[PDB]
């Protein structure tokens, strides 16, 4: 059939240059009858159109607004291949890069390529700042009250959280951590707990980042 | 250009499931729709506004008049459950992509979700940092769109928001992170953390007058 290979580095630091290689099997990049581009997409977003290139009488390209000043599609008519390359990269570059083939007339894409994840960040490892997430005003009117621990800034994963030395289970839930844009993790742990023992009982996360040592546990002081 | 397709579709196994595509005179040109699901690349189910390619089931039609294009789906299999893009063309540029679409096909109930803000700690704050911690769980089908605001307006710089992730229970849950200096989060009166779900906003709010 038509095979489509991607080539590249899943990793480029900040403001360099995303380089990949999408080599073609049982078809020519030279061909009248296809075109040819790359389209990527964030993590956890929609699909968006980064350039084409075909060889009508000539050689020609269409790129999207907003890489075309640091987007280059170039053909290989040797090895029977074609690149993508981002000048002066930043962290919303950071996306899964699809190579594809445009099916004349319609333009239709018959044909991918399996997808490159390509990160741009310059992170190090990193311990976390554990902090206290504590409603203020609350005043509640229910038997249930929400407390936690927010750990900001850590690299890489994991980080285990526990509550209350592994005595405290039921009603815990660790979310998922965000990769922000300066390539440092955050996450978030919180308890459900009732609200008619918040003046006697106590509530602390222990936090653990393995890969900087981090052994921090933090009360989570309620407010009254 | 900008295709505009709603962020969610839910529809029980059986249903039949349309997905729209709106813009202004997209009928003048040829759409396009790809299947996507997790892990892998897209697949083409629909080209020229209504064919169907080779091996694509006859339960995906297509439609594109005057200022919306819809993908209808009849008797919604389970497997169908995927993300829906559509594509056209305008002018100079060669290809567009509509926002995309989750279609879900429902398992278990529709929840709304529980939202909890968080307003920043004053360690935090003793460390020259802010954040505001928004925690959504608990939600069915797995799509929500939030939105921060200071006080009436809305904000986008330094919103981190996370990907949709089924729980132990089957449902689904997310977070959104507003980094901010001391100085923003004592400067305006109020910050909101919006959260719609199918149509449905749940809204929570900080104030720094609140301790």
């Amino acid at each position: 059939q038509v095979q489509l290979q991607q080539s590249g580095p899943g990793l480029v630091k900040p403001s360099q240059t995303l380089s990949l290689t999408c080599a073609i099997s049982g078809d020519s990049v030279s061909s009248n009858s296809a075109a040819w581009g790359w389209i990527r997409q964030s993590p956890g977003r929609g699909l968006e159109w980064l350039g084409i290139i075909q060889k009508r009488s000539k050689w020609y390209n269409n790129y999207a607004v907003s890489v075309k000043s640091r987007i280059t599609i170039n053909p290989d008519t040797s090895k029977n291949q074609f690149s993508l390359q981002l000048n002066s990269v930043t962290p919303e570059d950071t996306a899964v890069y699809y190579c594809a083939r445009y099916s004349y007339p319609f333009y239709s894409i018959d044909y991918w390529g399996q997808g490159t994840l390509v990160t741009v960040s310059s992170a190090s490892t990193k311990g976390p700042s554990v902090f206290p997430l504590a409603p203020c005003s609350r005043s509640t009117s229910e038997s249930t009250a929400a407390l936690g621990c927010l750990v900001k800034d850590y690299f890489p994963e994991p980080v285990t959280v526990s509550w209350n030395s592994g005595a405290l289970t039921s009603g815990v839930h660790t979310f998922p951590a965000v990769l922000q844009s300066s390539g440092l993790y955050s996450l978030s742990s919180v308890v459900t707990v009732p609200s008619s023992s918040l003046g006697t009982k106590t509530y602390t996360c222990n936090v653990d980042h393995k890969p900087s040592n981090t052994k921090v546990d933090k009360r989570v002081h309620h407010h009254h | 250009s900008v295709l505009t397709q709603p962020p969610s579709v839910s529809v029980a196994p059986g249903q039949t499931a349309r997905i729209s595509c709106s813009g202004d005179n997209i009928g003048s040109y040829y759409v396009h729709w790809y299947q996507q699901k997790p892990g892998q690349a897209p697949v083409l189910v629909i080209y020229e506004d209504s064919e169907r390619p080779s091996g694509i089931p006859e339960r995906f039609s297509g439609s594109n008049s005057g200022n919306t294009a819809t993908l209808t789906i009849s008797g919604t299999q389970a497997e169908d459950e995927a993300d829906y893009y559509c594509s056209s063309y305008d002018d100079p540029n060669f290809q567009v992509f509509g926002g995309g679409t989750k279609l879900t096909v429902l398992g278990q109930p529709k929840a709304a979700p529980s939202v909890t803000l968080f307003p920043p700690s004053s360690e935090e704050l003793q460390a020259n940092k802010a954040t505001l911690v928004c925690l959504i769980s608990d939600f069915y089908p797995g799509a929500v769109t939030v939105a921060w605001k200071a006080d009436s307006s809305p904000v986008k710089a330094g919103v981190e928001t996370t990907t949709p992730s089924k729980q132990s229970n089957n449902k689904y849950a997310a977070s959104s992170y507003l980094s901010l200096t001391p100085e923003q989060w004592k400067s305006h009166r109020s910050y909101s953390c919006q959260v719609t779900h199918e149509g449905s906003t749940v809204e929570k709010t900080v104030a720094p007058t609140e301790c």
